[PDB]
């Protein structure tokens, strides 16, 4: 039965050449006697082309492959907190089987223009640097790019661990959930990375996709698109999600592999045309809905690493050229001690102020020597996140002087004994302004008591 | 003391110099580096493409 | 067994027929019983009507079209455990040292498939030395891949042979050595530097295992060597629990032999002329270096930078793995500091806080600042003169030329060389005696006192030594 | 039969598609009806790629091909002495056949680990810029590398005539037997290298592989193989021998334009993807060998022209990368006078040093240091008295150093007369010496230790180290001479 049916004719460079499934399907997953599965990416006549998701050892000359009916798709759903999935949806933490709630493509048109909102409401990253001056809002796709050992992950993972005092309140419209796509990365990396989140409890809410460098091109390839409709889930039932790509370099890099070995010509950088069409498809789902499809969001932070540090490459400009921003992260910065390294200038946030909290547009008065007390109050250690009504003292006591009259090497322990002490002290000033969000000026005034008394106190 | 002067700012000030020039070779250096990789990718695909 | 037919030849590529169509497996092992040894070929693609298009490890010069071919039903399977120990293997797993046969029990696939992410190890840790320098300001990781930079007269082959005394002695684990892409003399002066020192033995234990490829063998072969060595290095992992040490010398060669075969089974070339499988050739070698329940495998990777450029992209995939980098300088060398470590542009991943610990990170990071400004002003110290500095500077620098000369070592296997006593320096006694430095409680003590001790307590014995003297 | 003959197909430019040959071996040499012959480099399911050691004119389709059953071999043997040979063993000297102590094939493994030695052994060449600080051994690999016209060939050649000293005496174990292979050279530079080898004697202990410009692409790629084949004898029967490949380039040139009609894929700089395996395959058959094989060797002087001096092309690198050494000319200090060119700042020997004659080791350890700061100096030496008296004094040491390293072309000297004046110079005698006049000072030194101490020079020579009384002698000798100089 060919209609259902058919049997390799060649196999080699992970492509794999068929006879007969005659009423495949386009992008179709297929198969093999041997468990591996495939993608029935180009149909001919009397001829199918299937990638393989895969080692192409497993496939043989004459073996038997059957078409599964369906759409490459990967299982979605809350019962996939707490795991990680491989790029086609097994789990691989060995916990057990993944509790789905049903299955959805990976290759799914991001929505148009009308059912989108403007990005209102803020992604808080505990960062004082860019909660304060390059917000990221829950809609938004912001870059984060940089140099190899400049602290991109970390940011991410610190916007990932600060959401735990939210996802754990009863509050379901406050709750941020979080998909970290690891391409590329070594399985060591990944599972330290695991263990981290879990040891902080931020596994609760946070979905792991692991295509690491020993799996095959095609998978890496995949993995993101398959995250993405994952948290399309949250996003379509109303619920808020974020995605961290690690890093879309690599996967841009399979990509032109997986093109090449089809003898698709090569473009600039040796890379195939389509790759914009690549990212855009993948960073264009992160959106802002309506009311009138129910208020969810994904939040996309795809990651870049710069050769050199030059942002003029083919693949960082176009991802520059999809998303709406971009936290570049210098090595330089990072050296000298400066860490996170957010190069303030190059650094935008092209919805900027619309996501900030009030409080900190109020406070800051766009802070874009005291300008190097201020640095080095910007520095902030690593799994160090810091709430809002703490970020606003700190930005406050800077941006009106106060800060001016302490040795530089100190300002590290102002830090630590003010918000202690505003914590021990005025706990009610806290309250408001975690609550209400917006200083009112008399709140502004109890702070200035506040500031120009412990000062005084140091 | 204005001729001792005159030498030590022409000692101090090629100094600067120097390490001015220094800073300019470290990044022309990167500059020659990816003009070198796009030169050798591109002269492959012109080959390439005659070869298919 | 299964027998097929030579159908053309193109240089290392060799296309075989298989009437009876029960085909072999990609990646398997085709053998031609040549004259003057059998030639192995391995499988690279399925190219229809029954053929199959493989790559030669050995000159295809003399075959014949029908000439037969028997499938090995399996992989380049390779000898494994204490036989190969003392002994020169090649890719495809034969005796080259001429000394007979390693008749081991059992043969291993080099093909094999990495851990899974539910057997990797959850949280990093240190791989101890016994060598001051790494081991403080540049540790290695258990399980990780350290990259070894360096060419002449800086000691490399020493640095190599004593990683392997000490891991031996301190942890019990064996070692290997791949020869990957490099020149014949050198392998063969690695050979007699290893007899004399003591880390081969022919007449007792042998402590490291060598596979020899080279860069007069087809780059077929070099893209392979690393794989034997990598799996004699996991059978000593999996089966006896050991943590083995893993040479690959040079890697750039892996990447240059796979650019090499790709461009000859007609993949089109990707950027600036490697292969598009780069970064997955290089994940399939390098995912297996990793530490599991049973053991750990820590690959020290001799990497050399095309064009000094540090982005050109089989440097820049190599580092992406790198857990950490390990600078041997003749500018280190010329002042006397032999193992002559750059203590500056050597780096870890895991000099964290976390992994290694308060207690160490504090040390680490004032041995590097007082070192740096040391640096930063070691012009002016000489046109100014030390007594013109300030009295901190001038204690900062009495500190940092200390600890440049207590960051030497005496090696054991250069007892043969330098006739000096060689030492190892746990962990512990590193960190507590650069505390000891750092709190000033041996400043009294002459700098020469810490040339080639050892530990503080030796610094005490050296000084007592002086004081006689 | 189709097994031993064959058709051909298609002829195009040195290249030619033959029906049949199926029991035909890969690299099998072939003959054309016309008498050209060439090698089957492609076997393919249903067709043969042979390549042309001829015009295309010779061949037309449906011509017949016969296999002659032998993989491309050259002749070996003592019998090639004094003979110029082409890429397949051919006389081409225009006197009579080859007597071949037997043939070996072009493409033949490199010797392995254990039959090696370390290289221990003086390979002298003359040169007082090269034995004195890039030391050649034998047994090594040594690329010369540099641009056009700046010393390449006369250094090879330097090399080879000096080595009449030794191939006339009766100690079998110093000789060193020589092969030069003249790859893309012009016609006319061989036949007038081989005049200047008659002249001063050297042929007949020299072979020369001739493969030139206007034969064909495939003797091109050959040549260097089937030469090494040739050394290998001497290597193997406990003599030494030395090749000399006046150009690797080219070779790979001639290996990309047969690949490329070949249609093989290409890679880098349109050159073939294992062209490091042809370098190295060729190269690393040079070899010193140990007792149980005999303790011959074969050593290694592959020339590179780079273009502009960039050594980061490929070839360039590639060969770098595989060579124990390199030795840089520079058309910089070639057009300033200074001849042979030699970059001593960028020319190093990995292996030479310990294999260095210890008279000359002894009086040269300190002209690297010397000459590393009067290259740093020599940028600030025009502005004149404004110079320290601890520069000025290195000003006047190298000046005298680089006139001393500097020699005419076919004067090669002999070590007893080299560390004298190594000598003089590092001890600083030549200071009182107008720098115009080294060149008479050199001349006449060496007729007054040659008239009036001749017993030095026998016992340097015949100890080849300097007793603590030797150098005392030498210091009085230099001394009595510069004085009355
Ligand atoms: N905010 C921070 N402050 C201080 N140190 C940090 C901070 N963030 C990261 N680090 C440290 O710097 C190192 C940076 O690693 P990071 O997480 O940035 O990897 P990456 O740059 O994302 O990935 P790769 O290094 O592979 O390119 C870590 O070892 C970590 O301990
Ligand atoms: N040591 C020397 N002293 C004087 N003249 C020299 C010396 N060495 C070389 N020359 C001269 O420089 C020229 C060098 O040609 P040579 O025989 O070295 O070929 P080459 O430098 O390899 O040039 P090509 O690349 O064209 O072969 C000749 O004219 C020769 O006379
Ligand atoms: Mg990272
Ligand atoms: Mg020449």
């Amino acid at each position: 039965n060919l209609n259902e049916t058919g049997r390799v004719l060649a196999v080699g460079d992970g492509i794999a050449r068929v006879f007969g499934l005659n009423n495949i399907q386009a992008e179709e997953l297929v198969e093999f006697s041997s468990g591996v599965k495939g993608m029935a990416l180009n149909l001919e006549p009397g001829q199918v082309g299937i990638v393989l998701f895969g080692s192409d050892r497993l496939v043989k000359e004459g073996e038997l492959v059957k078409r599964t009916g369906n759409i490459v798709d990967v299982p979605v759903g809350p019962g996939l907190l707490g795991r990680v999935v491989d790029a086609l949806g097994n789990p691989i933490d060995g916990k057990g089987p993944i509790d789905a709630a049903g299955r959805s493509r990976a290759q799914v048109k991001a929505p148009g223009i009308l059912p989108r909102r403007s990005v209102h409401e803020p992604v808080q990253t505990g960062l004082k640097a860019v909660d304060a001056l390059v917000p990221i809002g829950r809609g938004q796709r912001e870059l984060i790019i940089g140099d190899r050992q400049t602290g991109k992950t970390a940011v991410a993972l610190d916007t990932i661990l600060n959401q735990k005092r939210w996802n754990n309140g009863s509050d379901e419209s406050k709750k941020l959930y979080c998909v970290y796509v690891a391409v590329g990365q070594k399985r060591s990396t990944v599972a330290q990375l695991v263990q981290t989140l879990e040891q902080h409890d931020a596994m609760k809410y946070s979905i792991i996709v692991a295509a690491t460098a020993s799996e095959a091109a095609p998978l890496q390839y995949l993995a993101p698109f398959t995250a993405a409709s994952i948290g399309e889930w949250f996003r379509d039932n109303g619920k808020h999600a974020l995605i961290v790509y690690d890093d879309l370099s690599k996967q841009a890099v399979a990509y032109r592999q997986l093109s090449l070995l089809l003898r698709r010509p090569p473009g600039r950088e040796a890379y195939p045309g389509d790759v914009f069409y690549l990212h855009s498809r993948l960073l264009e789902r992160a959106a802002k809905l309506s009311e009138k499809e129910g208020s969810g969001s994904l939040t996309a932070l795809p990651v870049i690493e710069t050769q050199g540090g030059d942002v003029s490459a083919y693949i960082p400009t176009n991802v520059i050229s999809i998303t709406d921003g971009q936290i570049f992260l210098e090595a330089e910065l990072f050296y000298k001690g400066i860490r996170p390294a957010i190069n303030v200038g190059l650094s935008v946030s092209r919805v900027g102020s619309a996501a900030q909290v009030k409080a900190l547009k109020q406070v800051a008065g766009s802070l874009k020597v005291r300008g190097e007390r201020l640095t080095q109050l910007l520095k902030q250690n690593q799994y160090s996140p810091l709430a809002t009504e703490e970020q606003v003292p700190l930005i406050y006591a800077g941006v009106n002087g106060h800060l001016d009259g302490i040795e530089l090497s100190r300002i590290g322990e102002f830090e630590s004994s003010f918000l202690s002490y505003l914590k021990s002290n005025h706990n009610e000033l806290l309250t408001e302004i975690r609550e209400k969000g917006e200083l009112s000026k008399e709140l502004l005034a109890s702070l200035k008591s506040a500031t120009e008394s412990f000062v005084a106190t140091f | 003391q204005g001729y001792a002067a005159e030498i030590s700012a022409r000692r101090n000030a090629m100094d600067n110099a120097s390490k001015n020039a220094g800073d300019m070779i470290n990044r022309y250096s990167i500059l020659y580096n990816r003009t070198r990789q796009a030169v050798i990718t591109n002269e492959l695909v012109d080959i390439i493409t005659g070869a298919s | 067994p299964i027998t097929g037919k030579v159908t053309a030849v193109i240089g290392a590529i060799v296309d075989v027929h298989f009437e009876q169509s029960e085909l072999p497996a990609i990646l398997n092992a085709l053998e031609i019983k040549t004259p003057q040894g059998k030639l192995v070929l391995e499988v690279a693609q399925h190219l229809g009507e029954n053929t199959v298009r493989t790559i030669a490890m050995d000159g295809t010069e003399g075959l014949v079209r029908g000439e037969k071919v028997l499938d090995t039903g399996g992989p380049i399977s390779v000898p494994v455990g204490r036989e190969t120990l003392g002994r020169i293997i090649n890719v495809i797993g034969e005796p080259i040292d001429e000394r007979g046969p390693i008749k081991s029990k059992l043969r291993k696939p080099i093909h094999a498939d990495p851990p899974s992410f539910a057997e990797q190890s959850t949280s990093a840790e240190i791989l101890e030395t016994g060598i001051k320098v790494v081991d403080l300001l540049a540790p290695y990781a258990r399980g990780g891949k350290i990259g070894l930079f360096g060419g002449a007269g800086v000691g490399k082959t020493v640095f190599i042979q004593e990683l392997i005394n000490n891991i031996a002695k301190a942890h019990g684990g064996f070692s290997v050595f791949t020869g990957v892409g490099e020149r014949t003399r050198e392998g063969n002066d690695l050979y007699r530097e290893m007899k004399e020192t003591g880390v081969i033995n022919l007449e007792g234990e042998s402590k490291v295992a060598l596979v020899f490829g080279q860069m007069n063998e087809p780059p077929g072969a070099r893209a392979r060597v690393a794989l034997t060595g990598l799996t004699i290095a996991e059978y000593f992992r999996d089966e006896e629990g050991q943590d083995v040490l893993l040479f690959i010398d040079n890697i750039f060669r892996f990447t240059q032999a796979g650019s090499e075969v790709s461009a000859l089974l007609g993949r089109i070339p990707s950027a600036v002329g490697y292969q598009p499988t780069l970064a997955t050739d290089m994940g399939l070698l390098q995912e297996r270096i990793t530490t599991t329940k049973k053991g750990s495998v820590t690959s020290v990777q001799a990497v050399y930078v095309p064009a000094d450029d540090l982005t050109d992209p089989a440097p820049a995939t190599t580092f992406a793995h790198l857990d950490a980098t390990t600078v041997l300088s003749r500018g280190i060398s010329e002042l006397g500091i032999y193992p002559a470590v750059d203590p500056l542009d050597s780096k870890s991943r895991l000099l964290d806080a976390a992994v290694v610990g308060q207690e160490h990170y504090d040390v680490a990071s004032k041995v590097q600042e007082t070192l740096q400004t040391y640096k930063s002003l070691q012009d002016i110290i000489a046109i100014l003169g030390m007594d013109e500095l300030s009295e901190q500077d001038k204690l900062t620098v009495e500190r940092a030329r200390k600890i440049q000369r207590f960051l030497s070592q005496p090696f054991a296997v250069a007892e043969v060389f330098t006739g000096i006593p060689g030492k190892l320096v746990r962990l512990k006694d590193t960190v507590a005696s650069f505390k000891a430095v750092l709190e000033g409680k041996y400043d009294n003590i002459p700098e020469h006192a810490f040339y080639m001790v050892g530990g503080i307590e030796d610094v005490v014995a050296k000084a007592e030594k002086l004081a006689a003297e």
